[PDB]
């Protein structure tokens, strides 16, 4: 203008949106115990 | 306690119970050594203690 001041106003961009924030229960594996060597007894069976 | 316990009945056995008759005027006569005969010691000792 007159003055130095523009006649076009200048641009406003969107900024930057909010994220969501994600995470994650990850999972492992371990097997199952192998099962021992059994061992005759001494006693009947309602004892033991 | 169960450690013991598992070692316990993994070596836990049954037995040979044997009973072994021992006379000592077997023995006393067998010695080699000083060997004697039991029934009439006993009376010398007793009759002089």
């Amino acid at each position: 203008t007159i003055d130095g001041q523009p006649l076009s106003l200048s641009l406003y961009a969107t900024p930057a949106d909010p994220s969501m924030l994600l995470s994650a229960a990850i999972t492992a594996s371990q097997g199952g115990g192998d099962l021992p060597h059994a061992v005759m007894p001494m006693y009947r069976f309602p004892v033991i | 306690l169960a450690q013991m316990e598992k070692s316990y009945l993994e070596k836990d056995e049954r037995a040979l119970e044997v009973t072994r008759t021992v006379s000592l005027a077997e023995v006393y006569a067998g010695l080699t050594e000083n060997s004697f005969i039991l029934k009439d010691k006993v009376t010398e000792l007793v009759n002089a203690g």
